[PDB]
């Protein structure tokens, strides 16, 4: 019943992902915005190089840098971090095999880019492995950096391959110190710390994709978070009057009388209009209904979010963090 | 606002290739499918080069299937013309691509290459670069007087026109032969590959460069491109009544004008239209007053009004999207009740289209 259970809130490591177009990006800023409430410090990570915060946020590309991009309720501190893959294959030359010079080289010929691009378990490796840095990054107290990490993560058609280790870890350089970094990001990855959000709309791709999701990652022994059931809309009748409406059937009469009540008189090309105008919507939300029913047998915990009216804007972020916070999210 | 006629188009032969463009989830699929079973019912030998249909429509079409070639939609005797349609397979016309330049031979050892299978089949573009490659194999093949292209999703409509010769043009990189199949650069750039990626997989992916044996991609890219530009092309713009679909039709619209692409109009799909003509802000006072005094009339009061607003809304973009061009034709198709995943509701949304 509660979409979000107490375990929940001891996660550090909280994956957005979803169908193409769902809510990804709004919902993890939403999230992370909920996460920070309270004066806690909260990383909103991105890592597709799509720059998707940027736009989100309506600011110029963001660089390579963790920087405070929004205030949280109760002075709390939203930071983003737009991962450049080709910075963080640098930084990976630099430290595990001192190839700086290399590095360097290799960026002005465009060589980082080919790499990235020719060896996709390469550019997963270092995703996960500056994830999992951002999430065990301590202070000079021994204290965590971060309260928590949120990840704007790749679709639901890539989010399990994305995170499997073992299968991007395979096609690289055998021996040295990237193999003992990667069973850190195993352990992370399947523990308490960590959960995968999938956002989904009331549609029959979204959902099919959700529990295609869910079940390959449970074999994969993943932890599942909670489904966000993003875009809702009011139903605005009556199980009874809804079911009978989605069939054709609406009391005339009845209207008819609540009309006169509310002193309107309506002639009957109108009156007709209004009728099948709530047929149209009965059929919407019974059709809705049947596509969500789906996820019903799923024993994952559920959140439910609105639908802005216009753009979805800084406001809108605070709105969709406030309907968050009111399901439990904490 | 010029009114779209979609019918006048596909019932003029002159007319022999309709491209249907725009973002993703705006209904290009089922509009590519809808204008080519009207084009059929109008007497024509249509082709539809579908992507993605969902499973419904795909086995309403009979294209459920592996197949990666046209395939006849059975229509009621009636029917005229003949409408045939397939659904595309991206891993198999990379594989007949490499085999047509290639050869048969040379292509059984690049299509058991791990690297071409895994890597080289999934990157960047490569939906979009075989959706024309397959266009250029149905034109080439002159069976149909009439082919209708549906285009790959994506948040940019513009990625049918450029991911190709991206795609083309990183394929062509001198990276590839001189990093994997000596110098300073290149070999601080090569040392830094060999210490870094699998030893296996740079086997795979230099035995890949070797046996393609390819400015190969980037000139077929270019080639396949110019077939756009022939006399008889026309472009269908979708968008759905949402800004961000909007905005990408209006980037599409703008790239047509700049490179003197013939632009049928734009299809302002899932609108709801006004059925009562009763104001929002009286419908808002009626549901207001019934509150404080049954209970339906006010729910239905509170549809009305609910729906009129999103009509205003819709009205708004649209007049936005007019005003920056008043010489596009437009064509509003309302949101239909009920899927359109068989032929049945294919003919409604086709009634839509050519109304
Ligand atoms: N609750 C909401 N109400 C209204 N509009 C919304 C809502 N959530 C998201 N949107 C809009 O829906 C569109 C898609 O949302 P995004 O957050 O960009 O989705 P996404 O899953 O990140 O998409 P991709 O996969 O990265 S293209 C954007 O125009 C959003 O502003
Ligand atoms: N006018 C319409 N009325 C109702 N449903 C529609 C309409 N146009 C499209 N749809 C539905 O919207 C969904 C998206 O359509 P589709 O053609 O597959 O989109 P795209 O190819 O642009 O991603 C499908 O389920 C389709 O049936
Ligand atoms: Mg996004
Ligand atoms: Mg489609």
């Amino acid at each position: 019943s509660v979409g979000w259970p107490s375990r929940l809130s001891g996660v550090r490591l909280h994956l957005v992902t979803g169908k193409g177009g769902t809510g990804k990006s709004t919902i993890a800023a939403a999230l992370a915005l909920t996460l920070a409430a309270g004066g806690r410090k909260v990383l909103l990570v991105e890592v597709e190089g799509r720059q998707g915060i940027a736009q989100l946020f309506d600011v110029p590309p963001l660089p390579y840098q963790e920087l405070k991009i929004a205030t949280a309720e109760r002075g709390g501190q939203v930071n983003a971090l737009a991962i450049d893959i080709e910075a963080a294959f640098l930084e990976y030359l630099d430290m595990f095999y001192n190839l700086g010079i290399a590095g360097r080289a290799m960026r002005r010929i465009g060589a980082v880019e080919f790499a990235t691009t020719i060896a996709p378990g390469l550019r997963d490796v270092l995703l996960t492995g500056k994830i999992k840095e951002t999430v065990v990054r301590l202070d000079k107290n021994k204290l965590p950096v971060y309260d928590a990490i949120v990840v704007d993560a790749p679709p639901t058609g890539r989010i399990a391959r994305f995170l499997d280790v073992t299968k991007a870890v395979s096609d690289l350089a055998k021996g040295g110190p990237v193999h003992a970094q990667s069973e850190g990001v195993v352990k992370l990855l399947h523990s308490n710390q960590t959960a995968i959000h999938l956002v989904t709309l009331l549609e029959a791709l979204p959902v099919q994709e959700t529990l295609e999701a869910i079940e390959e990652l449970a074999q994969m022994e993943l932890p599942i978070g909670s489904v966000i059931v993003n875009r809702n809309i009011p139903a605005h009748l009556e199980p009874q009057d809804l079911a009978k409406a989605a069939e054709g059937e609406v009391d005339a009469d009845s209207v008819r009388a609540g009309l006169l009540t509310a002193g309107v008189k309506l002639p009957d090309a109108d009156f007709a209009g209004l009728l099948t105008e709530t047929i149209q919507h009965a059929t919407r939300i019974t059709a809705r209904a049947e596509i969500a029913q789906q996820l019903d047998a799923l024993q994952v915990p559920r959140l439910e979010l609105p639908t802005v009216s216009d753009g979805v804007d800084l406001g809108s972020l605070y709105e969709l963090s406030e309907s968050l916070a009111q399901q439990g999210v904490r | 606002p010029k009114t779209l006629d979609m019918g006048a188009i596909l019932a003029d032969t002159s007319n022999r290739v309709v491209v249907c463009c725009g973002a993703g989830g705006v209904g290009k699929t089922t509009t590519a499918a809808a204008l080519a079973l009207r084009a059929a019912e109008y007497g024509r030998t249509v082709v539809v080069l579908t992507i993605d249909p969902a499973k419904r429509l795909a086995q309403a079409l009979g294209i459920n299937d592996l197949g990666n070639t046209p395939q006849r939609v059975p229509l009621a005797p009636e029917v005229p013309g003949e409408l045939h349609a397939m659904m595309l397979d991206m891993r198999r016309t990379f594989d007949e691509m490499v085999m047509q330049y290639s050869g048969p031979e040379r292509a059984q050892s690049i299509l058991d290459n791990q690297f071409y299978q895994t890597v080289a089949t999934s990157l960047a573009g490569t939906q979009e670069y075989m959706a024309m490659e397959k266009l250029g194999q149905l034109l080439s093949q002159d069976r149909w007087d009439l082919i209708v292209v549906d285009t790959p999703p994506s948040r940019n409509a513009l990625d049918f026109l450029d991911a190709p010769k991206r795609l083309g043009s990183f394929m062509d990189s001198r990276l590839w032969r001189l990093l994997l199949a000596i110098t300073g650069v290149m070999g601080l750039a090569m040392k830094a590959l060999s210490t870094v990626l699998g030893s296996q997989m740079l086997a795979d992916a230099a035995a890949f460069v070797q046996s393609l044996d390819a400015g190969g991609f980037r000139e077929k890219a270019d080639r396949t491109y110019a077939l756009l530009k022939r006399r008889g092309t026309q472009f269908v713009v979708v968008s759905a009544a949402e800004p961000d679909a909007l905005r990408e039709a209006s980037f599409f619209v703008d790239r047509l004008s700049q490179e003197s692409m013939p632009l049928a109009g734009l299809v302002f799909n899932r609108t709801h239209p006004m059925l009562c003509a009763l104001p929002i802000e009286r419908a808002i006072d009626a549901a207001e007053t019934l509150d404080a005094e049954t209970s339906l009339a006010a729910a239905v009061l509170r549809i009305h009004a609910e729906r009129g607003q999103t009509a205003k809304r819709e009205i708004r973009l649209l007049s936005r999207f007019t005003g920056a061009n008043p010489t596009v034709p437009v064509v509003g198709v309302p949101s239909l009740p009920f899927d359109v995943s068989d032929l049945e509701a294919l003919r409604a949304l086709a009634d839509q289209l050519t109304t």
